[PDB]
């Protein structure tokens, strides 16, 4: 899928709080997560306390991609609501994150490779002496 | 109704609050005439004031609560330690500086006020900078402490506790 | 960056991947098992090692094994 | 004796022993009627640390520079009651609990949940077993020599 | 409207539940696999709200087991008191109480345990007892071995009326959900009924029992001849010699002539000098004060008439412009959630143990309890210990409302929402907090060693030295010494012989108390208690603030309250559950106790505690060694540790060689818990993976799968033996010393 | 309404100068002149470092070598006669 | 009557009745035939 576009859409109502973003966000990376709300409910914030999201588009900016998740797993388990997440970057830079394919990845999809398979069982993996001296750990073979 | 606790800068997603302790007017202007926030000025004489207050107001404990404290010769070798101190002290500002600026390397210093107006940022977090604000700091300090023992083991003015 | 590996005796019953809390892991097609699907790893740049995975999987032994390797500032967890 | 050791009959520290733990019995007789139950209870002790002593002393026990009882267990025919009975009667009563143990686990393992009668015990078949483990060497040794003692795996 | 609401016959009484084990939840009811079932059932028994979601379900099921608790606490009383009846030299006592030490318990004459029965006076032979029920009893009037045991009779029927109701209430009448969350009758109730008629029924018991048996007693008549108690009751004469004003009867009472009953309710102040505890006529004042107070006070809040007060009302009137809403939200709060109500329990009542604690030594309130200092001691620490762990348990149970019952979407209140939203704050202010009274309480004792070690003790922190001296609190003791003067007219002396007014009171050659002096070592001790008491106020607040989520952990609550970890990852997340921060803060209430504890004990046998002679000279158990050597922890370790434990270690072949005997069974459990607490499960597994083959190559493995235990379960047995062999080591030192030297 | 602009991450991840004053120098001329004639040969921070490390250090060498018995106990040394041993050993 | 007597049968009450009766015969042994060291 053609990955969506960040917006400038308001955010949920919030009085504030000191669990929100720090210097890393100015000099690493932080993360914003958006979704679309059916009408004004409460929802509890991934950095404490209670938030009001607002029917229609909503965005929050977040420190970490785990709060992301799990403040789109608890939506999607309790609203029923479809959510979006990407990495944005000190100089601008916006690079989507979830979901990649446009299908949430516990649902098989076409067009995905496999990364990391070994086409072994566990208890196949060669012994340490086999790889020392070498760069390779025995999971990489 | 009238709340007084507000997010920083009006943004609810950055990690503050505004309280009366943090964003009241009377402190907020305190702050900003202290030495260590005055942008726009040569960090030398920033620094000079920093080690003149520093130099002298450590210069108390020393000769009172020193094992010499007793001895006729007090003054003067609470005055030492002083400066030791302040030597120290200044060692440990060069190392600061040194690991953590680079000679051609920019300001990393905030460029926006809290209004959002561009600012030139401070060179106190530039190498040059902070290399003219340790020599000041050794200064200050060093000439805080010879005139705290002028005044008062030089001419021994009636202070109460001495 | 920690290292995420799969091993065919996976059974495709999906539960790394809804375990997963900085969606490392994801579904792809198969043919060596009876739900025609098999877990992939493609985003262990963003694993952080809590080993979510392996406390889902059912096989005997681990279908899915992280091993805890370099240490970034995304593998930490740490969020200043 | 043995170690030189003298026996408890003829060794005086034994005898001062005991009449230091008699005297320091009488001395708390003097704070009580000598009619009182009290006197009663203490009078009972003395007695009993007498017949204790006595009893060491006609057992024929070793006892060192102390006058503290000694046991020896190298294995002289003369000092069997000290170790040898008593660990031969052990070793009969644990044999006793430990195959009345390894009956009743084999009597529950072929069960649809063997598991239910380790929590809520099956107490007619335990009665049924604790009286075998009465003649417990014949069967221990007997499953020995047909093998089914020990598992083959 | 208020009214009784039941429902009949709910639960089936039949002994079907009881032969299925686990049979309370869904998981454990189907049977054990492996032997971690086996502790799963026990550790899951009584967490009712784990088994049913139902509110009106779990409220009968903690109603029922009060009646449970009650029925057992009533058999322990009867049990006391069948044991004063009748295996006790209380009738001797009560004749000779400062030569006669106290003892109810008897052992039997066998393999030679019989050495416990001690010579304890009055031709007696058993064990000193430490709990102060014979000060008590003759406080209360009870004179002969007769009536502790129609007490104990009662006790026993008390108790089988508790049981029976805790059935009847669970099987065959069980309130409804509403008459439980009707609060304001409970607390109008709990105020004028419970407190205040208790109160005053007391207070009728002691001017009509206790007063007059007392003047006799305190006279220095027999006991076998003072009139028992309804004699005082039948002919009032008996009455109107002792206090002529019971001649007026209750006219006085109710022409408001309060002064003419001056004789028997008086403002006295002070300890009675035969005595050596308050006097009597002082607490009958007292407590028919405290009756009329909590009367009135029982009448506040509305029920069903028009006046009185709604808690709903109160708390959404009381907001402002630092707080929000202020407090709405919170009688929904604390009307659906029992965990709320038990965590705010467990903190008054263990802030209230402690008052009681203090309050106790200070003004003895027992007759002949202040020179018994072995009870004293023991009533001291025994009631710290109480308070530490309850106020331990407050934290556990917020921090498991705010894992389960917590709801902003429903049960939302802004006071907790302003609190989560600077945790950070909080928590890094409080860190500061106690590093700072760490170094500035702990660092002046390693400075004084080492000036000591080192040559210089005109450098330390001492009275001979550079003086740290308690000046607020020497203001607060010199105004509470002057204050029958100015401030307390009508009293007659001050509220505590420890304040200052340079007196003390002896009984029996012996000081009850006197006015104890503060100095540098007392300003140590107190910041050190300051220290420990801030340290563990973090560790649990943290642990309560941080249940739900962190940055660590977005989503920590859906861990549970009660989990070991979320893995290795993060480089590392052990004990990041509330459960661990209570496992952790344990030992810190722990730490802290035992301070306060040493620091009583130490300073009571060094400047209150002692011996008086008949020329006016007082001689203390220690001399007066606090002062000088409290400074040092080479001090601690060698004039108190070291030289106080010289008694349970030489106690062998007398009546106190079970202090000893528990002193190294106390070691050894303390150095037991260091295997749990050192080491994890999965070596253990590994281990009893090769015994379980040696087992089943002789054919004897059992079906019950053995499992080591778990990582949460051997946290709690660690923390569990060591705190009980670290307390059990001061119980018998404690117990040794003072009956030993006191 | 909105704190979410890709064309101002200062603004959006508060890169802001709270405290931070524009205003010129307070401090009189003639007084920073003389300061900074007198403060420059301090301003070299690889210098600086090595004079002050090598100078302290010899500085406190030659403190504790000009210590009398006056101001430390260890430079008095002994005065009492010597205590004997435990089973008379010197 | 069947249920109260599955229940007996439980280990920590079977447990507490098997061990209370071989303390009880260790201490009537121990009361009959005191302070015994060896075995005659
Ligand atoms: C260990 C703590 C300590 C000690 C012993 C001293 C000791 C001293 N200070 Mg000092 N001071 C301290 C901490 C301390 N200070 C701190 C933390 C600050 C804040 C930075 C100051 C700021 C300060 C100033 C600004 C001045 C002193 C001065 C003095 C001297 C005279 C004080 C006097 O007579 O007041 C008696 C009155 C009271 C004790 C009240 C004396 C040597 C004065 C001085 O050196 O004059 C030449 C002076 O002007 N102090
Ligand atoms: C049927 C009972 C039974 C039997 C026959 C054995 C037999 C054995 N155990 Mg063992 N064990 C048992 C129960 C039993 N165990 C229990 C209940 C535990 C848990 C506390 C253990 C824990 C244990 C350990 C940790 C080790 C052994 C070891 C051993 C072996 C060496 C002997 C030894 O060290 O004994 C020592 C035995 C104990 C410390 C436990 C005895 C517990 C009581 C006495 C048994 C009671 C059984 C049951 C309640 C009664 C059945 C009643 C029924 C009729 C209804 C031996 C094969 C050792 C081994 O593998 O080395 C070869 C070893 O290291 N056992
Ligand atoms: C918290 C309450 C409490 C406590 C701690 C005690 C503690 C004590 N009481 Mg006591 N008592 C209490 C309440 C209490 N009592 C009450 C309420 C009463 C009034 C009814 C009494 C009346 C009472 C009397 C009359 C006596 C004691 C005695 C004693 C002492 C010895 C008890 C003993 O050996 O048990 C005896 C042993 C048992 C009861 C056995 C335990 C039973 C359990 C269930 C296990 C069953 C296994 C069984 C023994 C094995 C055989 C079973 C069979 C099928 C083969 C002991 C210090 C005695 C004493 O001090 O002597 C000097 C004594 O004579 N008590
Ligand atoms: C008259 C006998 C009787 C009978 C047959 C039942 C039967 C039942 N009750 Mg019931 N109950 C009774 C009396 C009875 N109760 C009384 C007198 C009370 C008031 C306390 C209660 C309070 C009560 C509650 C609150 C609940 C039940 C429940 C139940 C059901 C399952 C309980 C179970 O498995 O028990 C087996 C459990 C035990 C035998 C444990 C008894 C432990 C006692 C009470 C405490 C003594 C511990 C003491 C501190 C020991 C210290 C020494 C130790 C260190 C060794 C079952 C229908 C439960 C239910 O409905 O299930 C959903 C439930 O929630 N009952
Ligand atoms: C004046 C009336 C009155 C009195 C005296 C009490 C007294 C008590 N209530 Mg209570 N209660 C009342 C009214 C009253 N309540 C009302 C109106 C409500 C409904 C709003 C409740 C709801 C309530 C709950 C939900 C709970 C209590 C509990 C308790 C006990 C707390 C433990 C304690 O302090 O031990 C003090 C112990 C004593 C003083 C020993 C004597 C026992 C007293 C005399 C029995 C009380 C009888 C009762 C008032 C009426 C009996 C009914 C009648 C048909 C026989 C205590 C016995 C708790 C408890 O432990 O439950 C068992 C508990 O969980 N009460
Ligand atoms: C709940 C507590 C309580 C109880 C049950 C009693 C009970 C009693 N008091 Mg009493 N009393 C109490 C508290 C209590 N008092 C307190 C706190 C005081 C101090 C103010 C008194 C002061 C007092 C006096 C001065 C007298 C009694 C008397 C009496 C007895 C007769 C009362 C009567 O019928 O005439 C009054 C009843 C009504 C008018 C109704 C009765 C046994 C009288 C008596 O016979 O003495 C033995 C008597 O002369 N009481
Ligand atoms: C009136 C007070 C009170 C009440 C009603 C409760 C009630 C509850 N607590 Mg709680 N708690 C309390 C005080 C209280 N607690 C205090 C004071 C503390 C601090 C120490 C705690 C700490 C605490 C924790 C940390 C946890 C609970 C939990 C629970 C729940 C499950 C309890 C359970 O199944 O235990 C079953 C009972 C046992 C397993 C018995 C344990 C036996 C102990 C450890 C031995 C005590 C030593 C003993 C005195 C010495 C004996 C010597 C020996 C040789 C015989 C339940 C709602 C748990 C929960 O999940 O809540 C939802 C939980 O995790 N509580
Ligand atoms: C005696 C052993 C000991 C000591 C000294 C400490 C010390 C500390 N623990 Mg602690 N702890 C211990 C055992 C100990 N723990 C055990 C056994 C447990 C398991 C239950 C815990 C569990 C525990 C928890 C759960 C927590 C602590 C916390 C703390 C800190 C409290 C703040 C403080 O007082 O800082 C002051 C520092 C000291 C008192 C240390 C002594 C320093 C003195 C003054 C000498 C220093 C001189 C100088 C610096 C030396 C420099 C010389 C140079 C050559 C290096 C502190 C670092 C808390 C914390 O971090 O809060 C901030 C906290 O939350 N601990
Ligand atoms: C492994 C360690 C160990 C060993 C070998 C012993 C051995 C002994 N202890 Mg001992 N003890 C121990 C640990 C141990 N104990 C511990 C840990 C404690 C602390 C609780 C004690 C506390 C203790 C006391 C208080 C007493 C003993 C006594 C005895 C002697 C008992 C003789 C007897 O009753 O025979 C008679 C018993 C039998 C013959 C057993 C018969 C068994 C069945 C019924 C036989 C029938 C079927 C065939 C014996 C030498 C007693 C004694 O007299 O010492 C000299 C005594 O008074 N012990
Ligand atoms: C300290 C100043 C002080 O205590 O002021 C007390 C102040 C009063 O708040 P309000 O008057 O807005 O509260 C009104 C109601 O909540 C009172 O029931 O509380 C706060 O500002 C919150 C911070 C308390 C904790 C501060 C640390």
């Amino acid at each position: 899928t053609p990955p969506q576009l960040d917006p400038s859409t308001p955010s949920p109502i919030f009085g504030g709080s000191t669990g929100g973003l720090l210097r890393k966000a100015q000099e690493e990376e932080f993360y914003v997560i958006t979704w679309e709300s059916p009408k004004e409910q409460v929802f509890e914030m991934p950095t404490g306390g209670a938030a009001i999201m607002r029917e229609g588009p909503n965005l929050l900016k977040l420190a970490r991609k785990e709060q992301c998740l799990a403040l789109g797993t608890r939506l999607r388990s309790k609203y029923k609501i479809n959510y979006q997440f990407y990495r944005v970057f000190p100089n601008g830079e916006v690079q989507y994150l979830h979901p990649k394919d446009g299908v949430y990845p516990e649902k098989v999809n076409e067009g995905r490779t496999g990364v990391g398979v070994n086409l072994r069982s566990i208890g196949k993996n060669v012994n340490p002496i086999e790889v020392k001296f070498t760069g390779k750990q025995v999971y990489d073979l | 109704t009238y709340q007084v606790i507000q997010p920083i800068n009006g943004d609810p997603f950055i990690g503050s609050l505004e309280t009366p302790i943090t964003s009241s007017p009377l402190i907020a202007w305190y702050l900003s005439n202290l030495p260590g926030y005055r942008t726009a000025v040569d960090p030398l004489l920033r620094g000079i004031e920093v080690g003149l207050a520093h130099g002298y107001l450590l210069v108390g404990p020393f000769v009172i609560t020193g094992p010499l404290r007793n001895a006729p010769n007090h003054g003067a070798v609470g005055s030492l330690g002083a400066a030791g101190l302040i030597v120290i002290l200044s060692i440990t500002l060069t190392m600061y500086g040194i690991a953590s600026f680079k000679e051609g390397d920019p300001s990393t210093a905030p460029s926006l006020t809290l209004t959002g107006r561009k600012k030139v940022p401070d060179p106190l977090q530039t190498a040059d900078g902070w290399a003219r604000f340790t020599g000041g700091f050794f200064f200050g300090g060093i000439s805080g402490v010879i005139w705290a023992y002028f005044l008062l083991y030089v001419l021994d003015l009636p202070y109460f506790v001495k | 960056s920690h290292s995420v590996k799969i091993y065919d005796t996976c059974i495709g019953c999906t539960q790394c991947v809804r375990a997963c809390p900085t969606d490392v892991l994801e579904m792809i097609p198969w043919d060596g098992c009876k739900a025609k699907q098999i877990a992939s790893a493609p985003r262990t740049e963003d694993c952080v090692g809590c080993k979510r995975c392996e406390s889902a999987c059912p096989t005997d032994f681990l279908s899915v094994r992280v091993y805890l390797w370099h240490e970034t500032t995304r593998s930490m967890g740490l969020a200043y | 004796d043995i170690s030189g050791l003298t026996p408890c009959k003829d060794s005086k520290q034994f005898a001062k022993r005991e009449k230091q733990q008699i005297k320091k019995l009488e001395s708390s007789l003097k704070l009580y009627a000598p009619e009182s139950a009290p006197a009663l209870a203490l009078n009972a002790q003395i007695e009993k640390t007498k017949r204790r002593f006595d009893n060491y002393g006609k057992y024929g026990l070793l006892c060192g520079s102390d006058g503290l009882p000694h046991l020896i267990v190298n294995g002289d025919q003369r000092h069997w009651g000290e170790f040898i009975t008593p660990g031969i009667l052990f070793l009969y009563i644990a044999g006793w609990i430990g195959w009345v143990g390894r009956s009743y686990l084999i009597a529950i393992s072929g069960e649809k949940k063997p598991a239910m009668k380790e929590i809520i015990i099956d107490v007619p078949l335990a009665s049924r077993i604790i009286f075998r483990g009465f003649i417990w060497p014949v069967a221990a040794y007997r499953e020995f020599l047909n093998g089914d003692l020990i598992a083959k795996d | 409207e208020v009214k009784i609401l039941v429902d009949k016959d709910p639960v089936k009484t039949s002994f079907e539940e009881w032969a299925k084990p686990g049979h309370f939840s869904r998981t454990i009811a189907k049977g054990p696999d492996t032997t971690t079932w086996i502790w799963n059932l026990h550790a899951d028994a009584h967490d009712f709200d784990s088994h049913t979601s139902d509110l009106e379900e779990i409220s009968r099921k903690v109603f029922s087991a009060h009646f449970g608790q009650l029925s057992i606490i009533f058999l322990w009383l009867s049990g006391m008191y069948f044991h004063g009846a009748r295996f006790s030299n209380y009738e001797a006592w009560l004749s000779d109480p400062t030569h006669i030490g106290p003892s109810a318990q008897v052992v039997w004459p066998i393999v030679g345990q019989e050495i416990l029965n001690g010579d304890v006076g009055g031709g007696f032979r058993g064990i000193q007892i430490t709990s102060g029920f014979f000060q008590m009893w003759r406080a209360s009037g009870i004179t002969s071995e007769l009536q502790l045991y129609c007490t104990a009779i009662g006790a026993l029927i008390f108790a089988a009326l508790m049981l029976f109701a805790g059935w009847f209430h669970y099987h065959k009448a069980a309130p409804k959900l509403a008459w439980f969350q009707d609060v304001e009758s409970m607390l109008n109730h709990h105020l004028a009924g419970l407190l205040g008629l208790g109160s005053l029924g007391w207070a009728g018991h002691q001017v009509h029992v206790s007063l007059p048996i007392n003047q006799f007693l305190n006279a220095g008549v027999d006991p076998k001849e003072i009139p028992l108690p309804h004699e005082f009751i039948l002919n009032r004469d008996l009455l109107s010699q002792l206090y002529p004003s019971f001649a007026e009867g209750a006219t006085p009472f109710f022409t408001l002539n309060w002064s003419k009953y001056a004789e028997f309710l008086t403002f006295r102040g002070g300890l009675d000098p035969v005595t050596g505890g308050l006097w009597l006529t002082d607490i009958a004042h007292h407590h028919l004060a405290i009756a009329i107070l909590f009367l009135i006070a029982g009448h506040m809040y509305r029920t069903n008439w028009g006046i009185g007060h709604g808690l709903k009302d109160i708390l959404e009137a009381h907001k402002g412009p630092f707080t929000g809403q202020g407090h709405k939200g919170l009688y929904e709060i604390l009307t659906t959630s029992w965990h709320a109500q038990l965590s705010l329990n467990l903190a008054m009542l263990g802030s209230l143990t402690i008052v009681v604690a203090h309050h106790m030594y200070s003004m003895p309130p027992y007759p002949y309890l202040a020179t018994d200092y072995g009870t004293q001691l023991s009533l001291f620490t025994h009631h710290m210990w109480i308070g530490g762990f309850l106020i331990v348990g407050a934290a556990a149970h917020a921090a498991i409302f705010m894992v389960r019952d917590y709801d902003p979407t429903t049960r939302y209140n802004d006071l907790l929402d302003r609190v989560l939203r600077h945790r950070d704050a909080i928590i890094s202010h409080l860190n500061w907090a106690c590093i700072f009274l760490g170094f500035h309480s702990f660092g002046l004792y390693i400075h004084n060693d080492t000036m000591s070690a080192l040559g210089r003790p005109q450098d330390m922190f001492s009275d001979t030295a550079i003086q740290l001296q308690p000046v607020f609190a020497q203001w607060i003791q010199n105004t509470h010494a002057l204050a029958p003067g100015a401030t307390a007219p009508s009293a007659t002396a001050s509220t505590s012989l420890t304040w200052g007014g340079g007196d003390l009171v002896a009984v029996g050659g012996k000081v009850a108390l006197l006015p104890i002096p503060l100095g540098t070592a007392d300003f140590l001790v107190h910041h050190i208690h300051a220290f420990t008491i801030h340290v563990t106020v973090l560790i649990l607040l943290k642990g309560v603030l941080f249940a739900r989520s962190s940055r660590l952990i977005p989503d920590k609550a859906n861990l549970g309250f009660r989990f070991p970890c979320d893995g290795p990852g993060r480089g590392g997340t052990c004990q990041v559950s509330a459960w661990d921060h209570v496992f952790l803060g344990l030992f810190w209430m722990y730490n802290s106790i035992s301070v306060v504890i040493f620091h009583f004990s130490w300073k009571m046998q060094s400047d209150v505690w002692g011996s008086i002679s008949d020329q006016g000279v007082v001689t203390h158990i220690t001399g007066g060694n606090f002062a000088q050597s409290s400074i040092t922890i080479n001090g601690w370790l060698r004039d108190f540790l070291w030289a106080q434990a010289s008694q349970v270690i030489q106690s062998y072949g007398s009546s106190l060689s079970a202090y000893g005997l528990f002193f190294l069974g106390a070691h050894f459990v303390w150095a037991f818990s260091l295997m749990f607490l050192f080491s994890g499960r999965g070596y253990w597994q590994e281990l009893i993976e090769s015994i379980v083959w040696a087992h089943n190559k002789l054919k004897v493995a059992p079906a019950t799968q053995p499992r080591a235990l778990s990582i949460v379960q051997g946290r709690a047995v660690g923390v569990t033996h060591y705190l009980l062999g670290g307390i059990a080591t001061t119980w018998a030192f404690f117990l040794a010393r003072i009956i030993a030297v006191g | 309404s909105v704190y979410f602009d890709l064309e101002d991450i200062a603004n959006t991840t508060g890169q802001w100068d709270v405290y931070g004053s524009d205003a010129p120098s307070p401090y009189n001329g003639l007084q920073s002149k003389f300061f900074e004639t007198f403060a420059a040969p301090f301003t070299k921070r690889g210098l600086l470092l090595k004079f002050l490390l090598l100078g302290g250090g010899a500085t406190l060498a030659f403190v504790s070598s000009q210590a009398t018995g006056d101001d430390l106990p260890i430079v008095k040394g002994p005065q009492l006669p010597p205590q004997p041993g435990p089973r008379g050993k010197i | 009557m069947r249920d109260l007597k599955t229940y007996l049968s439980v280990a920590p009450v079977l447990s507490t009745l098997w061990f209370g009766a071989l303390a009880g015969l260790l201490i009537e042994i121990n009361r009959f035939f005191p302070d015994a060291l060896t075995f005659p």
